[PDB]
């Protein structure tokens, strides 16, 4: 039994480790076929190999045994993994059995429950096949539909779906006791292009392929219509979903909620400093008193509402447009009071007007050198961050 | 309607039942994410180990 297509290759660049993690799992996949199939299938909880999942198929690879190896390898074992699923999805279809019809698709952003809901669903006399797996971007689940319909068989895909926020803080909890959770990027590219996949299937199939919801922020609220599903999954675009998952992470790793490493395999590939210097303030302000500071922001109503307000002393009276904030440039000091800070971005008032630092600057972190109403100086050094504090007496 | 429908259904109702029953969440979640079995686990070492 050889494999159904070939394992594409990751680019690891200088990471000589994950380099030859990957060799030797392509290796082993594509040797081994025969034997690491029949140990899926007979002896993992698989249904015997009828519920076929690229997750399970990993388990079946040396490199990951170790928990503490799972989050580091995935990559690089990954494609070997989603094949030999590929292959298993089609061994099963080639066991002649007229009484098993139905194929069923789960699909959704990592950490939405999809694994847990496929638990509690018990198999049935007529269900051939269960595959888990991304729709987002469905060339490859193209193929495995077409094979379905050339057998008269039944295909349904279930959408499971789920808040960016509360998927993430599931896939903590797997990371911690598990030891693999997800990176931001895919789960952003996942969610935000989920909706364009399915309505992919749905043109090029139609009524041959059912498609429904599972809504778990309203209490796994079954969604049986198209139309619905779209709704449901429209959840913003990848640009938003991941400035936000960027946002959160680096705030929850700030404030000591998350360890360095489930904050690193959250993060993945992703250079965060380029996320957060992409958001945007065009409709929103500071305003500074005494007391403390305030962020609001305008609607197309042209009213300003307080967002969040954060006690200060020893700030004078001022109104500061975030949006026309001066980006600073790179190896020049930027002198002043620090008059609003967050996730993303710190904003310093200096005598040339007010002036936007990204909160981080090649993997180190600007925003915990510094405190809101603090008199800093802020430069770089070739790549390395230099804040002296100017705050006196006289 | 078809059987994969209403079994996602009763798949959807005990979703709910996780959220109120603690006892029932905790073990659904034990066994997803462990790893390989120990018999299992026995099977594989030969095979990995016969072909380096
Ligand atoms: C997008 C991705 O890389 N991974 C995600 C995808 O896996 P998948 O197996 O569906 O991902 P494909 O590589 O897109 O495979 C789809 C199909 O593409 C063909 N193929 C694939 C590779 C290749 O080299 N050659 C090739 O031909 C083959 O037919 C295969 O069945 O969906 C899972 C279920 O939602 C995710 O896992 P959880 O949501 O459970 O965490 C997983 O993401 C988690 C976070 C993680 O990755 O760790």
């Amino acid at each position: 039994v050889k494999l159904s297509s070939d394992i594409n290759l990751r680019d690891f660049g200088n990471n000589e480790y994950l380099s030859s993690v990957q060799d030797e799992a392509i290796r082993f996949a594509t040797e081994q076929t025969d034997e690491i199939l029949s140990l899926y299938s007979q002896h993992a909880d698989t249904e015997g190999g009828r519920y076929v999942c690229a997750d399970t198929f990993k388990e079946l690879f040396p490199a990951f045994e170790n928990k503490e190896d799972r989050a580091t390898v995935n990559n690089a074992i990954h494609n070997s993994a989603a094949v030999l699923s590929s292959t298993q999805f089609d061994e099963v279809l080639k066991r002649d059995e007229p009484q098993k019809k139905e194929v069923i698709f789960v699909t959704g952003i990592p950490g939405s429950g999809k694994t847990s809901t496929v638990k509690n669903m018990m198999m049935q006399d007529t269900t051939k096949l269960l595959f888990e797996g991304q729709l987002a971007r469905p060339q490859s689940a193209f193929r495995k539909i077409e094979q379905c319909l050339e057998r008269n068989l039944e295909v349904t895909i279930v959408a499971v779906s789920m808040r960016a926020e509360r998927a993430s803080d599931n896939t903590y909890k797997r990371f911690n006791e598990y030891g693999r959770g997800a990176s931001i990027g895919i789960m952003a590219d996942i969610q935000a292009n989920l909706p364009d996949g399915l309505k992919q299937i749905r043109d090029k199939f139609g009524d041959a392929v059912k498609i429904v919801g599972i809504n778990q922020d309203r209490n796994s609220e079954f969604i049986d219509k198209f139309d619905d599903v779209i709704k449901m999954l429209s959840l913003g675009s990848q640009e938003q979903i991941l400035g936000r998952l960027a946002e959160k992470i680096q705030s929850d790793f700030d404030s000591g909620k998350i360890s360095r490493e489930c904050f690193n395999q959250a993060k993945g590939s992703m250079d965060l400093e380029s996320v957060f210097a992409k958001k945007e303030y065009s409709q929103q302000r500071v305003v500074t008193n005494s007391k403390g500071v305030t962020l609001e922001t305008k609607s197309a109503n042209e009213l300003w509402s307080k967002v969040e307000q954060i006690p200060v002393t020893g700030m004078k009276a001022g109104i500061y447009l975030l949006g026309q904030a001066k980006k600073a440039e790179t190896g020049q000091t930027y002198s002043g009071e620090i008059i609003y800070k967050d996730a993303a971005a710190v904003f310093q008032k200096t005598k040339n007007g007010l002036v936007r630092h990204n909160a981080t600057h090649n993997e180190e972190r600007l925003a915990k050198l510094v405190e809101i109403g603090q008199n800093v100086s802020i430069g770089s050094n070739k790549g390395k961050l230099i804040v002296k504090s100017l705050e006196y007496s006289a | 309607e078809s059987n994969a429908i209403r079994m996602i259904k009763e798949a959807c109702e005990k979703n709910r039942r996780m959220m109120t029953d603690e006892a029932f969440r905790k073990e659904v979640e034990k066994r997803l994410y462990a790893g390989p079995s120990p018999e299992l686990l026995a099977k594989l070492r030969v095979l990995w180990a016969a072909n380096k």
